[PDB]
């Protein structure tokens, strides 16, 4: 019937049955062969459906694409923080001087002497008021969030998640239409995998106080001794 | 009572319109206080009811799981670590895990391997709830039967709807008495029946107000 | 789950039993599981001669699992005779003064092997020959199950239950040959009683196991 | 050529072989040599339960014949493994420092020979529950030839050369089923590894043959 370089998916011309198992109903669930009552309004059609609305917040439609939309923008915005969690810190492991390169310690660099150098130089940003930060953020970000729900000068009347015009598709990864429908639960779920990402550094920040980049060499060198167990005891109430 | 648009109620006398019209009285405890509407959407009542029998339930299961040690502590056989939110370092100690303090019946040294072999079953029986399995297959979700009543206590049906608001009575109390360990763990730091020790030591000092205190900021 | 017959009943793979159970094994004998992995019953009268085989086996097991288990279950109380188990006990016919029954001295207490022997012979060729054939209790009957006399006690009637109880029997017995041959390799393996590797591993049965003796009959040469 | 189907077809006895074949092995089945002079599977449904039987006894062979020359191979090579001979390969889970799969500290260093046992037990019951009935990696197949899941690479299509794939199976699992014989015997009266009685019998051929272990298992000690 299919020889082997079909198998290995040699022809990417031919390959129909990749969205089966992202959308439609034969697609992959949460519990996988162990959820059989898919709830009927996740029907599929949408990105990142694996059939999983168990605390059933997400019946009414209205309320579901709300959700979407909180999914989406937390998904981006974890992604861009789970990126820039670890980078300061994997370029002080690289050896630029950046000075305190945990992230949940980063907003107290603007306090010291010499503000907040960017990559460690004063040739950089080297912002010293974290009023006028904060200022220029609530301005900058007003004016952008503000943009984003009813369009603006980087499109108008484009979709509320995926304008993707000469603006946010610049690169046009998305002309093609089952690209874009792969992309698009590709995109969930690289998001979904950095939202629990982001809630790991929350916790891991908490209970530990250590960096990330540290918790991973604390566990590399003793996994059995240093795991999440041994910080289990840190919030025993006496 | 308990079922109908005459059945007990949340407020009891002066409950006659601020329980909702859609909580029609045929699910067990249906005491008529959805005052956030929260179940306002059917879908929603049935996950929610769903999550409130299942809560309930693991939270009964956690109460007596919590509170049985505290009871052979005052019984007599020592523990390894009797107190509840104490209870997990056992598996940290020298000794190990002993169940009944004796060190030939669990000895459980990997707290890794307890938590593998724990998720290893549980994801298996958590999966098997939503789409039968070797128990059943395809009954109610919430009230499976026929492989888990080797006795059979659902026989009669109006027996069976009194052992339903029974069970989400004694399920709703279960929630309430965790949620009460809960809070009177992390204010006092004694067990529970320790806590009972204290309030029947005298009745008019250990309270929850002697506590009352300790979780101001103050700089 | 409350049958032993039928086309739907308990099977030796649990739920893994759908694509075995052939069609000449439809459940209408006691003990139908569907084991016929190897296909060694397919005419009905060599699946005939093997369950009588198998039914006279498990009678002879639960005789066995028995009397190999009592021995030393009456030396747990105390009471010395020789020798307690099972895999030494005929060699105290040739002891100093013969095996006794229960060690007190007026009892059976026979020396000669070849007298008792021939006895045995005799009077056992005539049971078993009255056994496949016929005699004074019963001619042409079952030869599985005969009753008559070898039920005194009535519960050979009430047609349901005495299937029930033939289901009881051949299950009761499978265990019994089961751990005859159980009994027959920790003779041979470990060389001591049964209740006495009972007692070795409930002493110690982490390091006393089966897989202690795994390096015993490697073959040096 | 010679072909192995058929009313003519390689035979057992070779020439000598147009009257030795029996009626019921018309060669429709791989490896039909008409071998059945003891006549054990003269009935259909006995003769099917005996190909699953002779097939998944070859794959095992087949498996463990790999298996009992692959650790020699690499300690005669380059590998200090815990002890690469076979029939002393069991008892490394008792060497006091864990079992090193390639020799390697770093390895599966497993020290507990009943849980290796039991993850054994579970996983073999689902596997062979799963072989005997379906589950995830094919439901309704071929019991002994599945397909699909276990031809990824596609060499079961072109059935004519299936049909040859299928009697190349048989024929080195029936090697390995008479080596995997050789290995037991080979083990019992001459306690080396199979690769060290080769390395015996290429040095001298003329007393490290059978017949020096003529005399070994005597009936007088
Ligand atoms: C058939 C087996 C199978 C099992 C058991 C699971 C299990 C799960 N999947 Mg799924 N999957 C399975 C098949 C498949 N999944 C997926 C793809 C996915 C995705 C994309 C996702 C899941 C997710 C989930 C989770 C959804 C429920 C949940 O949130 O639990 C939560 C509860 C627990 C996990 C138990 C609690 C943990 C612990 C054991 C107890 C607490 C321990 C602490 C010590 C307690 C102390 C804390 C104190 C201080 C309060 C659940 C863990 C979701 C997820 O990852 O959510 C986290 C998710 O996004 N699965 C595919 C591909 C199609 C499958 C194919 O077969
Ligand atoms: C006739 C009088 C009557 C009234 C007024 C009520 C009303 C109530 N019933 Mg009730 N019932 C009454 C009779 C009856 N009930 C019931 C059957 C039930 C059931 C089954 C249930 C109730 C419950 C409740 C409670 C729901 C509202 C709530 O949660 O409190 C909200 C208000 C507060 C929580 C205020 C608390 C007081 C105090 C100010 C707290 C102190 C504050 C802290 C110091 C602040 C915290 C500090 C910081 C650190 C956070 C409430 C006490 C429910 C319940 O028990 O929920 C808890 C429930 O499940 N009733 C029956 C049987 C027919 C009755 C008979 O007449
Ligand atoms: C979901 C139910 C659940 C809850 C609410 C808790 C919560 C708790 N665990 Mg626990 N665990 C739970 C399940 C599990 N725990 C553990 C393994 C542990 C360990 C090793 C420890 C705790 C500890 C604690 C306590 C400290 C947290 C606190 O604030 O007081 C508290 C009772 C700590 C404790 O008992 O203090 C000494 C502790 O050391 N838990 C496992 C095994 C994987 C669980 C299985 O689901
Ligand atoms: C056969 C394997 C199997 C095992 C060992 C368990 C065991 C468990 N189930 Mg599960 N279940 C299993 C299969 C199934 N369960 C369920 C549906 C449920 C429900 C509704 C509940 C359980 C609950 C439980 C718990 C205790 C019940 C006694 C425990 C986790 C109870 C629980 O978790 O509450 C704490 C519970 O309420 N099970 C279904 C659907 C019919 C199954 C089908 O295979
Ligand atoms: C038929 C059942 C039967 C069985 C299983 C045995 C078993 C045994 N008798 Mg024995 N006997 C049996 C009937 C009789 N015996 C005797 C009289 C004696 C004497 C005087 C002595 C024995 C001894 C022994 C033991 C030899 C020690 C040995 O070599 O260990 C290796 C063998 C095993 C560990 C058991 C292995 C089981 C076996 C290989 C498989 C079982 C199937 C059999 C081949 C089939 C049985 C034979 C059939 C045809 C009737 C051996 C366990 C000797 C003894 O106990 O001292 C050491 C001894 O001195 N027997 C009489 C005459 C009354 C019998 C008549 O019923
Ligand atoms: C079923 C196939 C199987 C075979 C052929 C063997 C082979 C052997 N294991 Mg082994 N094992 C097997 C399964 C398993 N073993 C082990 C774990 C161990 C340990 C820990 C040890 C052994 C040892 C031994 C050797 C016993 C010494 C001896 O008496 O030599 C004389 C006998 C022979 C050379 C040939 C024996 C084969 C037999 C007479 C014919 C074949 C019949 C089948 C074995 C029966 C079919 C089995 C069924 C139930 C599937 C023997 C060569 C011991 C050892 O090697 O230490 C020195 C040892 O310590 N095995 C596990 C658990 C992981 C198994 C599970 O599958
Ligand atoms: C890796 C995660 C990921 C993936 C697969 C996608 C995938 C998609 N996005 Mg989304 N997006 C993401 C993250 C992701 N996005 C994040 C984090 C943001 C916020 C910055 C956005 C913001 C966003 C907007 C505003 C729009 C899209 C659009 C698209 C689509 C076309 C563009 C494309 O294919 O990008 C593919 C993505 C990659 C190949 C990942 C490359 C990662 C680079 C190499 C790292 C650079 C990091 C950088 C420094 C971060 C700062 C910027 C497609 C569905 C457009 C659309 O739907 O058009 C129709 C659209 O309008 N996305
Ligand atoms: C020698 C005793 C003996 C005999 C003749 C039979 C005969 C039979 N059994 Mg029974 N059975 C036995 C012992 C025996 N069984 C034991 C000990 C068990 C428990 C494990 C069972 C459990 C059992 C079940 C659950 C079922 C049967 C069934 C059957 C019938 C068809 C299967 C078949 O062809 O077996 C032919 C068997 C033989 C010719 C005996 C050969 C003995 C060899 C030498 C054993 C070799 C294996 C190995 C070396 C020793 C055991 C290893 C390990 C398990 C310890 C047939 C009447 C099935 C049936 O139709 O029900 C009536 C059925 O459902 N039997
Ligand atoms: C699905 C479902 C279903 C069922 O039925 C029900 C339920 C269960 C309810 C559900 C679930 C849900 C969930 C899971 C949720 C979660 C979420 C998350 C985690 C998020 C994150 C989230 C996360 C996030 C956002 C994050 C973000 C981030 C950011 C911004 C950034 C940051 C940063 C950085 C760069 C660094 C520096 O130094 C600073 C900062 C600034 C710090
Ligand atoms: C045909 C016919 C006909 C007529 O009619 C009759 C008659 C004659 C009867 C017949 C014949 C038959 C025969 C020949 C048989 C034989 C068989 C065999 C040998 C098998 C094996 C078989 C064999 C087998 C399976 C085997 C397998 C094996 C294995 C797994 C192994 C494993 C292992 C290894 C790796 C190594 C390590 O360290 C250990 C062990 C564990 C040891």
């Amino acid at each position: 019937k299919k020889t082997i370089r079909e198998k290995a998916g040699w022809w990417s011309n031919g390959g129909n049955e990749k969205l089966s198992a992202f959308y439609g109903p034969d697609r992959g669930l949460w519990l996988g062969p162990l959820s059989g009552t898919t709830p009927a309004y996740l029907t599929g059609e949408f990105p990142g459906d694996y059939g999983w609305d168990s605390a059933g917040l997400s019946a009414d439609p209205e309320t579901f694409k709300r959700y979407r939309e909180l999914e989406l923008i937390h998904a981006r915005w974890a992604m861009l923080g789970a990126l820039g969690c670890i980078t300061p810190e994997l370029l002080a492991k690289n050896g630029t001087p950046i000075v305190e390169p945990v992230w949940f310690k980063a907003g107290a660099q603007i306090f010291a002497e010499g503000g907040l150098d960017y990559l460690g130089n004063p040739g950089l940003v080297h912002a010293q008021s974290i009023l006028a930060t904060l200022a220029v953020q609530v301005i900058l970000m007003g004016a952008i969030e503000g943009y984003r729900v009813n369009g603006g000068p980087a499109g108008e009347g484009l979709d509320k998640l995926h304008p993707g015009g000469q603006f946010f598709d610049p690169l046009g990864l998305a002309e093609d239409p089952d690209a874009f429908a792969e992309l698009k639960v590709k995109e969930i779920k690289n998001g979904r995998l950095a939202m629990f990402s982001m809630f790991g550094f929350f916790v891991q920040a908490i209970v530990t106080g250590k960096g990330p980049l540290a918790n991973l060499d604390e566990h590399l060198a003793s996994p059995f001794t240093s795991n999440a167990f041994t910080y289990a005891q840190k919030f025993t109430p006496q | 009572e308990f079922y109908g648009p005459n059945r007990a109620k949340w407020l009891g006398p002066y409950s006659e319109n601020a329980t909702p019209a859609y909580l029609t009285g045929e699910f067990p405890g249906d005491y008529g206080w959805d005052t956030a509407g929260l179940s306002a959407d059917p879908e929603t009542f049935k996950r929610y009811r769903e999550l409130e029998l299942i809560h309930a339930r693991w939270a009964m299961l956690g109460a007596l799981g919590c509170i049985t040690p505290e009871l052979l502590a005052k019984s007599g056989t020592q523990f390894g670590e009797a107190v509840w939110f104490k209870a997990g370092a056992q598996i940290f100690s020298e000794g190990g895990l002993d169940y009944l303090g004796n060190p030939s019946l669990v000895h459980a040294q990997n707290i890794v391997a307890t938590l593998a072999v724990q998720v290893i079953l549980m994801g298996l029986v958590e999966g098997y709830r939503v789409n039968g399995g070797p128990a059943g297959e395809g009954l109610d979700p919430l009230y499976p039967g026929e492989s888990f009543d080797p006795l059979g206590l659902a026989d009669d049906p109006d027996t069976f709807a009194e052992l339903k608001v029974k069970e989400i009575k004694n399920g709703r109390l279960a929630m309430f008495s965790m949620f009460g360990f809960f809070v009177q763990a992390i204010v006092t730091g004694k067990g529970p029946i320790q806590n009972l020790d204290d309030h029947l030591s005298n009745p008019t000092v250990n309270n929850a107000f002697a506590f009352a205190t300790k979780f101001t900021p103050s700089a | 789950a409350i049958e032993w017959y039928g086309p739907d009943r308990p099977k030796f793979l649990g739920p893994f039993s759908e694509g075995d159970t052939p069609a000449y094994l439809t459940g209408e004998f006691p003990g139908d599981y569907g084991w016929d992995t190897a296909g060694l019953s397919a005419d009905p009268e060599t699946f005939k001669r093997y369950r009588e085989l198998e039914l006279i086996h498990a009678r002879w097991a639960m005789l066995g699992a028995l009397g190999c288990i009592t021995p030393e279950l009456l030396a747990k109380n105390g009471i010395p005779f020789g020798e307690a188990v099972w895999f030494k006990a005929g060699a105290q016919i040739f002891a100093e003064g013969g095996l006794n029954y229960l060690g007190n001295e007026n009892l059976i207490h026979a020396q000669s092997i070849i007298a008792t022997l021939a006895f045995q012979v005799v009077v056992m060729g005539l049971a078993e020959a009255y056994r496949a054939n016929g005699g004074p209790l019963g001619e042409g009957l079952d030869p599985l199950h005969p009753g008559g006399a070898f039920d005194p006690l009535g519960l050979a009637d009430d047609p349901d239950t005495f299937a029930e109880l033939k289901v009881k029997e051949i299950k009761n017995g499978r265990l019994a040959m089961f751990s005859m041959f159980g009994f027959f390799v920790q003779a041979i393996v470990t060389g001591k009683g049964p209740i006495q590797n009972l007692d070795d591993h409930l002493a110690n049965p982490t390091a006393v196991n089966a897989f202690a003796y795994a390096t015993k009959f490697t073959p040096s040469a």
